[PDB]
């Protein structure tokens, strides 16, 4: 009983850390202090005296003006909201969508627990131009970017993509393609037509740069 | 395992609890369907003492598993844990009685309170249920490997470390198991890597597999050829097999 | 010990069985045709003999 | 099971490797024999029919199979097997008829069909004169065979009435063994293996260092010996 | 000779005794099975390991006994034909015959041949050959060798067809890949597969295996071999090494150049350590610097005693010019310039490792003309080693 | 599991039933309606593994087979110096290699399990 609660608390803390790391990597403003939040502090703050995990971890991330706003002058605020229900419902996702629309958040990240309802998935792509992204706690327990087999992925802006296409004299279709359902694409929140930059290490040259288009 | 507990034998022994221990199939020996109209008393005197000390509430049909002494070996004995897992996988009125894990043989009894339906519940409790571990995993082998790590003086030295090899491939939840290193896990099956890591990681794993196959006999092949092959086969977002259904299903020329 | 070898025995037996069955069918068809007028033996026998010799060869 | 029946080395190279097999030397193929005399002999010697057979009250019964057909059971397989072997070695039964008894499986299978591959083998029987098992063939038979071989070149007046291989088969010195029957017999590689139980063992002896080493012996219940 | 054959026989007898002891222990249920294996697999593995070790030991003894005038030994040492295994199988003992990696299976009911007894697990009965080819084989091991040869022939017959089909498919699947004049690898449709061939733009035939000294070695050894300080004690440059000795002390430009070069070298060492986790230093690289410097030393007749005419500033400027003169892409925009800069990182690391100031003034001592010749030769070889557009 | 219950009348078998009225277990043929006392605490039993003491069928005249190897182990019963031995006849990949010695005289079976 108690060991299951402790394991769930540890998994939730790891998922929260991974979510914070993903938000920081996407370009928003997250301090390095909150990223390595200790387990004891997490239990003290986000967990009540009884011990049940309370999914009150709601954060609003703002795009920094130092580099994020300068590179992409179209990023607003992010709203990541964990869900207390084990299996989410159509009505609850409707309230979540209304909550997102009320304060006109550009994008919102929703994390469920076990499974997602196809009825809610049908309305997931609604309410444009706001984008709603769904994630699983089990998939977010560990971070895939930190893996040694996953190279660094850097998003490219519209001007950078145009300059690359002009310099290399290529069309949009004449580039390597990455699926929109790829785990790295979901981690970075890539959209259709977005070009990402991959930096790897080879045994023939010290550094190698490759470009892929989300198609 | 974790870099800190690299040579720790006790940490390695604690690890390998993720192997799928099947329910009452690799641990039990025989199953009994002893009939007893009395919900409290029993016909045989083997467990009368445990019934006495333990004590819609009548179970005419009774279950009994002979188990084996191998429960203490390999995996933990945990006589109470097995019954607790059975209860949390059944709940309802599946009242069960534990053993005292000291009266020689280990006996676990199950009773159902409301014989054809008994066979169905026995089949469910025997075939499709798990106690502890990771599914789709059968055999896990622990062995010691030598890894080159620079010394504090600045020289590469050979440091032995424990490495676990698993027959199954369930990397989706294996990587989330605490106590292991998730940034160094590897799988020879590149099919499952991309669905959890990405296309680039899948390409790297495919190149590693191709290099291992080529270098098995001892021949040497330049890196450029294998790199070109793996880049061509993974130009799109997924694998493009060199078959009729793979590269021959693209937008190239009709004649070619 | 559970396999058998087929020499120039049962192979020729099967060939001759099939050809003899064709012989019997031909002679029976001729007999059926000739019930109306008369009977004799050495008209279908010769043709079916050529058939059996050709088949064997 | 290809030992002594097909050549272990002669095979074409290519897609037909292993599918084309050449018969080894001293290898023959049975032509076939009707099994009715065998059935009559089995019935005459005592063999309960399958119709009046009950599995219970008769636990130790050996099923009798003739050409893959179950015909009945027998209460004493050993005596029937000995009688059948004696009849076959006497020429009453066709020498190409296979007779294999499985003690553990409680089965006795007799095959009289065609297509079976068999090879000749020597017969080893216990001799009380020497106190140990010895080859049934003797120097007298060898001398008669050589005399027959030399006589036909000249105009010999039937010195031994053409003591040929058929005489060896009918006398009981050499019998035909097929692949199936090879699983219930013990075969010695050479007649030198049929030495006394001691066979000059546990005693220090000098041998040629360059001579090929052989284990040999390691048995005392040999039933057959390889011709070569 | 006699004693060698006696020793081989003794080794074989010892191995057979060990196998018999293992069988006796296993038959009493006293054997412990290795984790993940049954009681039979571990026993079979132990038996085959013992037999292979015995065969290897006998072969090694036979090879050692052979004299230098032996024709087979002379052929093996030259490498023209033959091997140690052939000599072993021809002189000492033939290895155990195996099927698909396992011993001879029980074709009959718990028997391999009718001449053996039921439930026999002795090495001789399961397909182990004790005699050699010269001594001759008994019929049983002859049959086992025939089975092994049949397995080999079948394997070759199947493998040739499967490999032919695989090769045809691979050739048909990569017949439209070309390297264009922009140093990019594209197919017939024009899609980009590799932005630069081999991630370095180098021809395969113009690459040699070379070792990087910067990654290997200890920190103290690296500092001793590379760090050079003028206005300090220890690691000082010997004045007799160069004609400008006893005069470069007190200079500031030389000191800052030396410390920035050392910083670049240590950064390169860190980068190489990060790239190569295993620490391997021998990797294929385009241009062989060692051959070039050896040829220059041989053709210029270095005295190895007279002071050198080179200067630290001249050496550093020449190295920087050579680094900047390596062109693989020849572009004018920012993207192509960055790609060219980071596509020669490993070669720059090797050049810095092989052309350090301490190395030049201590080990490979050249004059100004020899240094210029070395730089020109390196540049020419690098330019000639680039891949040719239009290659399939 | 001891023996499948067969109806004394007719020849069919007796499925089992509960006499809760007398709270009892009664086997019923449910074809001719024949019921007896049916006194047995066991209804069904399943055996997951196979024991080692099954040896073999040990049919008589086992010494007539010449393929079985012979040993010199002393018989515990009659103290004979001759016998035959064979491995367990259960055909799987997990069975041990314990030999089952059979005494030709006195018809005794003794294993070599010295564990
Ligand atoms: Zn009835
Ligand atoms: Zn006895």
């Amino acid at each position: 009983m108690d060991q299951e609660n402790e394991r769930n608390i540890s998994r939730l803390w790891r998922a929260f850390r991974t979510v914070k790391e993903m938000v920081k990597d996407r370009g928003y403003f997250i301090t390095q202090e909150e990223v390595e939040l200790p387990l004891e502090d997490f239990k003290a703050k986000y967990c009540d005296s009884m011990g049940r995990p309370q999914r009150k971890m709601m954060s609003f991330q703002a795009n920094p003006t130092e580099e994020s706003i300068s590179k992409f002058p179209d990023m607003g605020s992010l709203w990541v909201e964990f869900c207390d229900e084990p299996s989410v419902g159509v009505k609850t996702m409707k309230t979540f969508v209304i909550h997102i629309q009320e304060k006109n958040f550009q994008t919102g990240i929703f994390v469920y627990q076990n499974n997602i309802t196809p009825s809610a998935m049908k309305l997931v792509p609604s309410i444009p131009p706001a984008t709603i992204e769904t994630f699983n706690e089990a998939a977010l327990v560990v971070n895939i970017t930190h893996h040694e087999l996953v190279p660094k992925h850097i998003r490219l802006s519209s001007d950078e993509k145009r300059e690359l296409l002009k310099r290399y004299r290529l069309k949009e279709s004449q580039l390597p393609r990455i699926q929109r359902a790829d785990p790295v694409a979901l981690y970075l929140g890539l959209k259709r037509g977005e070009v990402v930059k991959i930096i790897r290490k080879s045994e023939t040259s010290g550094r190698y740069a490759s470009y892929r288009i989300c198609m | 395992l974790e870099p800190g507990h690299a040579a720790d034998q006790e940490q390695a022994k604690l690890i390998r609890s993720a192997i799928e221990h099947t329910t009452l199939k690799s641990v039990t020996i025989a199953s009994e369907i002893y009939y007893d109209p009395d919900p409290r008393s029993t016909v045989i005197p083997e467990d009368e003492e445990i019934i006495q000390l333990h004590f819609d509430q009548q179970s005419p049909w009774l279950l009994r598993l002979e188990l084996d002494r191998a429960a203490m070996n390999d995996k933990d004995l945990t006589m109470g844990q097995v019954g607790e897992r059975i209860k949390q996988t059944f709940k309802n009125d599946l009242f069960v009685i534990w053993s005292e894990d000291n009266d020689e043989k280990l006996i676990i009894r199950c009773r159902v309170v409301r014989d054809h339906m008994l066979k169905k519940i026995e089949n469910t409790m025997l075939e499709n249920i798990t106690l502890r571990g990771v599914e789709n995993i059968e055999r896990v082998v622990m062995m010691k490997y030598d890894r080159k790590v620079p010394s504090p003086t600045g020289e590469y030295v050979k440091e032995p470390e424990w490495v676990l090899e698993t027959d199954g491939v369930n990397l989706s939840e294996v990587m989330t198991v605490p106590g292991i290193d998730p940034t160094r896990i590897y799988t020879n099956s590149f099919i499952d890597i991309m669905e959890v890591l990405g296309i680039e990681a899948g390409r790297a794993a495919l190149y590693k597999e191709v290099y291992n196959v080529i270098a098995s006999d001892g021949s040497y092949v330049n890196y450029r050829h294998m790199a070109l092959l793996v880049d061509v086969m993974t130009t799109q977002g997924g694998l493009t097999s060199v078959t009729r259904h793979g590269f021959n299903r693209s937008n190239t020329g009709a004649l070619m | 010990g559970k396999k058998r070898l087929d020499l120039a025995g049962p192979l020729l037996a099967q060939l001759f069985k099939t050809l003899f069955k064709k012989l019997t069918k031909d002679i029976f068809r001729y007999m059926q045709r000739t019930v109306e007028e008369a009977h004799d033996f050495n008209m279908k026998l010769a043709i079916n003999a050529k058939t059996i010799t050709s088949g064997l060869k | 099971t290809h030992w002594g029946l097909v050549c272990p080395a002669e095979t074409p190279e290519g897609q037909a490797c292993g599918l084309v097999k050449n018969l080894s030397l001293m290898s023959c193929i049975s032509v076939g024999t009707d099994p009715m005399p065998i059935i009559t002999f089995l019935s005459e010697w005592g063999m309960e029919p399958l119709e009046d057979y009950v599995p219970h009250q008769s636990p130790d019964a050996t099923r009798v199979f003739v050409n893959g057909v179950w015909h009945g059971v027998h209460r004493n397989p050993a005596r029937l097997m000995e009688t059948l072997r004696t009849l076959r070695r006497k020429g009453d039964i066709n020498p190409e008829v296979s007779m294999i008894r499985d003690i553990r499986e409680k089965e006795l299978k007799i095959f009289t069909d065609a297509g079976r591959v068999y090879r000749p083998l020597f017969i080893v029987e216990d001799d009380e004169s020497l106190g140990h098992k010895e080859l049934k063939v003797r120097k007298g038979h060898i001398a008669k065979l050589m005399a027959t071989e030399y006589q036909d070149i000249e105009g010999g007046f039937e010195d031994v009435e053409e003591y040929t291989w058929s005489s060896l088969l009918n006398e009981g010195l050499v019998e035909y063994i097929d692949a199936e029957e090879e699983e219930s017999i013990l075969i010695a590689m050479q007649p030198e293996d049929l030495e006394p139980a001691e066979a000059n063992e546990e005693n220090d002896l000098d041998v040629d260092p360059a001579k090929r080493i052989r284990v040999s012996h390691h048995a005392t219940t040999f039933t057959h010996c390889e011709i070569h | 000779d006699g004693p060698t054959m006696r020793e081989i026989t003794e080794t074989i007898a010892e191995a057979k005794k060990k196998v018999l002891d293992v069988t006796k222990e296993a038959q009493a249920n006293l054997l412990t099975a290795k984790h993940g294996m049954t009681l039979r697999e571990s026993f079979e593995d132990n038996v085959v390991r013992f037999l292979n070790e015995a065969r290897d030991k006998a072969g090694r003894l036979a090879e050692v006994n052979l004299k230098d005038l032996n024709n087979v030994k002379q052929m093996v040492m030259a490498g023209s034909k033959g091997s140690f295994i052939n000599i072993a199988q021809m002189s000492a003992c033939v290895g155990q015959q195996s099927v698909e990696g396992k011993r001879i299976a029980f074709g009959f009911v718990d028997r391999t041949l009718p001449h053996f007894s039921k439930d026999d697990y002795s090495p001789e009965s399961k397909g182990f050959v004790e005699n050699s080819y010269l001594r001759g084989l008994t019929p049983q091991e002859f049959f086992f060798h025939a089975m092994g040869g049949r397995e080999g022939l079948i394997d070759t017959a199947v493998k040739t067809a499967e490999t032919g089909y695989i090769q045809r498919r691979l050739v048909k699947a990569l017949e439209d890949i070309m390297v264009h004049y922009d140093n990019t690898t594209r197919n017939s449709l024009g899609n980009v597969i590799q932005f630069i061939y081999g991630e370095d733009g180098m021809d395969a035939a113009h690459i040699e295996k070379q070792s990087l000294d910067t990654i290997g070695g200890s920190d103290a050894a690296f500092e001793k071999r590379y760090r050079v300080d003028l206005l300090n004690t220890d690691h000082t440059l010997d004045p007799s090494l160069l004609e400008s000795g006893s005069e470069i002390l007190g200079d500031l430009k030389l000191q800052v150049l030396l410390d920035e070069e050392y910083k670049q070298l240590v950064k390169d060492r860190k980068f190489l350590r990060e790239v190569f986790v295993d620490g391997e230093a021998n990797w294929p690289l385009p241009v062989n610097i060692r051959r070039i410097i050896q040829n220059a030393q041989q053709t210029f007749h270095i005295d190895h005693t007279k002071p050198s005419d080179l200067t630290i500033k001249d050496i550093v400027l020449g190295v920087k010019d050579l680094q900047e003169n390596l062109l693989v892409l020849r572009g004018k925009n920012e993207i192509i310039q960055n790609a060219q800069r980071d596509a020669v990182t490993l070669f720059c690391c090797l050049l810095r490792s092989r052309l350090a100031t301490r190395r030049v003034l201590q080990e490979y001592r050249l004059t100004k003309q020899a240094f210029d010749w070395v730089l020109s030769n390196i540049e020419a070889q690098f330019l000639r080693s680039v891949v040719h557009p239009g290659e399939m | 599991m001891t023996t499948f219950r067969f109806c004394r009348d007719c020849n069919n078998m007796l499925y089992p039933r509960e006499d809760k009225e007398n709270n009892r277990l009664l086997f019923e043929c449910r074809t001719c309606s024949y019921v007896e006392e049916a006194g047995s605490p066991l209804v069904y039993r399943h055996e997951l593994i196979t024991n080692i003491g099954e040896t073999a069928g040990v049919v008589q005249d086992i010494g007539s087979d010449p393929t079985l190897p012979r040993s010199d182990r002393e018989c515990p019963k009659c103290h004979s110096r001759e016998n035959v031995f064979f491995q367990s006849q259960q055909r799987r990949k997990d069975t041990s290699m314990v030999l089952f010695f059979v005494c030709l005289s006195c018809s005794h079976i003794f294993t070599s399990d010295q564990k």
